[PDB]
């Protein structure tokens, strides 16, 4: 998953 | 009017607002406004600047003043449409952007906001005019095009929208690409416009012709089968689901759909060749056995004993296998009652078999084979079961028998904590929660299921405390604060009901009024893509947007938190200490009215002063938010102090109304509200209307009009 | 269950089910913002009652690394109670048949934190990713990240  | 030295500076103005921080701008105004206090568009260019950087109705005050001095000019209404806009009031800068229109007519942009304003507002005959003007303005943008259409197919106007899209393509004889993906998507959409106007049969033919420009195979084929359903080509639909398959054999519907094509099963049930029905699904079991829907889906339709073979294979098979997830796989079965009992008399004959032997029933020792540890997995299963069928003894035997098989597995006591929760027994089910959650500290997951049983028992900090280990602390108020920025509903509405019960009023409001701010915050934010989708070319996409959006308030979470608000401020009517959110004890007995003036004068004095801390605390929390601009101005208590909370509880009540006939408890909550207004034919229609719906012996209908009963007859004198 | 393309209408659940299972999270209008920008990347799978019980959230690289168009999850994730039964690696095949057939992606990558033992052994070994290096502090709490890239060849 991918932190904004 | 009319000066030199002040056009470069007015100009300066403008661009300061172009470029933010509004600083520098003001300072290149106030020269000229405090010695030409008359000039209406130096009045508003300061408003919009105060409005800026904030704060608010400081600008409102110049733009207005402004505005209502020159009558005229679009800057005025362009900077009116502009706050009114930030502010959310929709209908007000529409109705601003239209006169600062009619005012500029050359001035496109203002067009291509207002589209904007007015494909919020739903205006879609206004819309309809505002694209095609702009689509006058610039035709040579393919995305002036498509919103024109989709607006038109908005209206229903599915022929004007067809020669809208019709037109352009034909502009294009040479190509192929433009985008590509967009043409992709401008045909399925007009293959929705062909459907729509000229029905099915012309719609297959067109979808059809359009296979080579299509990209998404899935809708091609999706849609492709439904038209072949609908016109009865059955062979052709056969050939077309198993391509669907063949992408993708875990999609239900997909199964039904060749049943239906088979000629198997009806539009609505299973009927008939039961036989071939079956023999189908055994044939799709060569459909890789890389999925289980052959053999789980004819579980829902079966029947007597073909179901008993098939429940047996099937659950073994899950069993051996040591899956957690078979319970709430088979669990959906149980909707007869009838399957159920098969399924506990199968699975309990299961774990006595298993007692002395390992192997399944008794005639399965002949085809020999053994297992270690099913027995495990028949307990949690069984374990599930009386819990869901509701024994509790039976149930917390059985995941006691796998707890001390082994202890180290985290459902085991997911299950257990439940078990409790039914008993009533709060505090160990937290307890229980707590330690499933210890046995698996990097999961998330069971931390909030850990939360979620602390807040049912009351436990608010302990909760926040526990949910701290995975959110982004850094702001607002730590991780509740965090929680809310990230709209997590679930968390708001357990903590808001928590603290309602315990008559923490001021909290719960506050959690509750979260939840309102993120279906606020969801309805606006489709805002953006009435100009984004079409840039992309998202048109059937946008569509589904739209729809959705028209009935997002139209949820569980949302009538909770509303019913939850009404409720308090239906107690903030009623009883006067309600505002000071008394503990529970003394909110016992000055709600018993039992204690004399000596006791109730202390209570009051008491509240008072804990009521003056809370606020005392909730400015230092703010000042804590503005030294790190949008504040939150009550941290708790604004809300439960309201002078009038029966004008609180409508507001809460609008959007619950519109779906007052699947939710009956609206109308409900409408009687008891329109009764303690004294507006008693308002009241007394809510209460009819849902007596109509489930009512007449309904408990809330009676006790409703029992108190509708008291207040009418309370407003004489006899 | 049931594995199918993700609409619009299925998204905050599928934001429910990010929130319930990652420290990672977004608001709405940046899944609106996938679904809109990539409108067939992101897949679904519902339980018996409709309701998001695990996805993936999919992508297309805005700004494309060198020229090549490629793919990116922005999230993937299943509730603790549907776990072990293939549902993400369904979910990931549909999505990635799409970033081909719809985008021309030449690969697919992705990050996940150093310590996720699971969504390794799910992307390296049975979705045969590469681990294509090192990214140093990703995650907000300071964890390192590995990049997964899986190139179509
Ligand atoms: C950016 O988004 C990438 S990193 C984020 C991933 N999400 C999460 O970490 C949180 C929540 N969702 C999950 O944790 C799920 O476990 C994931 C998403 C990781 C996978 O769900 P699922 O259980 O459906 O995985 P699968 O479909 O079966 O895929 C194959 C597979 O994985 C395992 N497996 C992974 N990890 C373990 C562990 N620790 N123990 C046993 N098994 C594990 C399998 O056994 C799989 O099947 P297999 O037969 O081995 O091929
Ligand atoms: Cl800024
Ligand atoms: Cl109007
Ligand atoms: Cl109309
Ligand atoms: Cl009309
Ligand atoms: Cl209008
Ligand atoms: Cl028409
Ligand atoms: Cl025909
Ligand atoms: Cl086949
Ligand atoms: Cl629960
Ligand atoms: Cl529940
Ligand atoms: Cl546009
Ligand atoms: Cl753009
Ligand atoms: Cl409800
Ligand atoms: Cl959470
Ligand atoms: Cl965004
Ligand atoms: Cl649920
Ligand atoms: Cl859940």
């Amino acid at each position: 998953s991918a932190s904004e | 009017q009319l000066s030199p030295k002040e056009i470069t500076l007015f100009r300066t103005a403008l661009k300061c607002y172009e470029t933010k921080q509004y600083k520098k701008g003001l300072k290149a105004i106030e020269p000229l406004l405090e010695r030409h206090p008359e000039h209406g568009e130096s009045l508003a260019i300061k408003g919009i600047l105060l409005h800026s950087l904030g704060n608010t109705k400081e600008g409102y005050d110049n733009v207005r003043l402004g505005l209502r001095n020159d009558v005229g000019s679009g800057v005025c209404w362009h900077i009116f449409g502009l706050i009114s806009r930030a502010d959310k009031d929709y209908v007000q800068a529409a109705k601003c952007y239209i006169n600062a229109h009619k005012l500029e007519k050359n001035n496109s942009s203002l067009l291509r906001d207002l589209a904007l304003l007015q494909s919020q507002l739903r205006q879609y005959k206004a819309l309809a005019d505002t694209r095609n003007a702009l689509l006058q303005d610039n035709p040579g943008v393919r995305a002036n095009w498509s919103a024109l259409a989709v607006a038109q197919f908005l209206r229903g106007e599915y022929a004007s929208a067809y020669k809208i899209v019709d037109a352009f393509e034909s502009t294009i004889n040479q190509g192929v690409p433009v985008d590509t993906q967009e043409e992709s998507e401008a045909m399925l959409f007009m293959n929705l416009v062909i459907l729509k106007k000229d029905g099915v049969e012309d719609a297959y033919k067109h979808l059809l012709s359009i296979e080579k420009k299509v990209l998404d195979r899935v809708a091609f084929l999706e849609t492709r089968a439904e038209y072949e359903l609908y016109l009865s080509k059955m062979e052709e639909a056969k050939s077309t689901i198993y391509l669907l398959l063949d992408r993708n054999p875990d999609n239900h519907q997909y199964y039904y759909n060749l049943q239906r094509a088979y000629g198997y099963e009806d539009a609505s049930g299973k009927v008939l060749d039961s036989a071939e029905w079956l023999n189908l699904y055994s044939q799709l079991a060569k459909r890789y056995p890389k999925s289980e829907c052959p053999t789980r889906l004819p579980l829902e339709k079966l029947e007597g004993d073909e179901f008993l073979t098939h429940v047996d294979l099937y659950l073994r098979k899950k069993l051996k296998r040591g899956i957690p997830s078979v319970f709430v796989d088979v669990k959906s079965l149980y909707k007869d009652t009838k399957k159920c009992k098969v399924v506990e008399d199968l699975v309990s004959k299961y774990a006595s078999s298993l007692s002395t032997t390992n192997k399944f029933s008794e005639d399965d020792d002949n085809s020999q084979i053994e297992i270690p540890t099913t027995l495990l997995w028949t307990y949690y299963f069984l374990a599930q079961h009386f819990d869901h069928v509701g024994e509790l003894e039976k149930a917390e035997k059985y995941v006691d028998l796998a707890i001390d098989h082994t202890p180290t597995l985290v459902e085991l006591f997911m299950t257990k904590a439940r078990i409790s929760k039914h008993k009533g027994e709060l505090q160990t089910a937290m307890e229980i929660m707590d330690h499933a959650r210890k046995l698996d500290l990097q999961d998330r997951f069971i931390n909030g299921k850990c939360a979620k049983y602390m807040l049912r028992n009351d436990e608010n900090e302990l909760a926040a405390k526990t949910v701290s280990l995975f959110t982004r602390n850094e702001a607002v108020g730590g991780a509740v604060g965090d929680l809310a920025d990230m709209q997590c509903l679930w968390y708001m509405l357990e903590d808001g009901k928590s603290f309602a019960r315990q008559k923490k009023f001021a909290l719960a409001l506050k959690r509750f009024s979260t939840v309102f701010k993120i279906f606020d915050t969801w309805a606006d934010d489709q805002f953006d893509f009435h100009f984004f989708a079409f840039r992309k070319g998202s048109l059937r996409t946008y569509l589904d947007l739209m729809s959705w959006e028209d009935s997002v308030y139209d949820d569980p979470s949302f009538r909770e938190a509303a019913q939850g608000s009404i409720e308090i401020y239906f107690a903030l009517f009623d009883l006067p200490f309600a505002k000071y959110s008394p503990k529970l004890p003394d909110f016992e007995k000055l709600s018993s009215g039992e204690i004399n003036e000596e006791e109730e004068k202390k209570i009051y004095k008491k509240l008072k002063k804990d009521l003056s801390k809370r606020l005392e605390r909730a400015e230092k929390l703010k000042e804590a938010d503005k030294s790190r601009k949008y504040d939150e101005d009550p941290l708790g208590e604004n809300l439960v102090a309201t002078s009038e909370p029966l004008k609180e509880a409508q507001k809460c009540l609008e959007k619950l109304l519109p779906y007052g006939d699947k939710n009956p408890s609206a109308y409900i909550l409408a009687a008891q509200l329109y009764t303690r207004l004294k507006n008693f034919d308002t009241a007394s229609k809510y209460l009819e209307q849902a007596k109509v719906i489930l009512g007449q012996n309904d408990p809330t209908v009676i006790s409703t009009e029992k108190f509708y009963n008291s207040i009418k007859t309370q407003s004489n004198a006899a | 269950m049931d594995i199918r393309p993700a609409r619009i209408s299925d998204l905050t659940g599928m934001q429910n089910c990010n929130l319930h299972n990652l420290p990672e999270n977004y608001q709405l209008k940046y899944y609106l913002y996938h679904a809109i920008s990539w409108p067939m990347l992101s897949y679904v799978a519902t339980d018996p009652k409709g309701r998001v019980v695990g996805y993936v959230l999919a992508k297309m690289e805005e700004e494309p690394k060198d020229g090549i168009p490629h793919g990116h999850i922005t999230s993937v994730s299943v509730m603790r109670s549907y776990r072990h039964l293939g549902l993400a690696k369904r979910l990931m095949v549909q999505s990635q048949r799409a970033m081909v057939e719809v985008y021309g992606a030449k690969y697919m990558s992705l990050h996940v934190r150093k310590s996720n033992r699971a969504a390794i052994h799910l992307y390296r070994d049975t979705l045969q990713f590469d681990v294509q290096g090192i990214e140093s502090k990703y995650y907000a709490d300071g964890e390192d990240a590995y990049a997964m890239h899986k190139d179509f060849s």
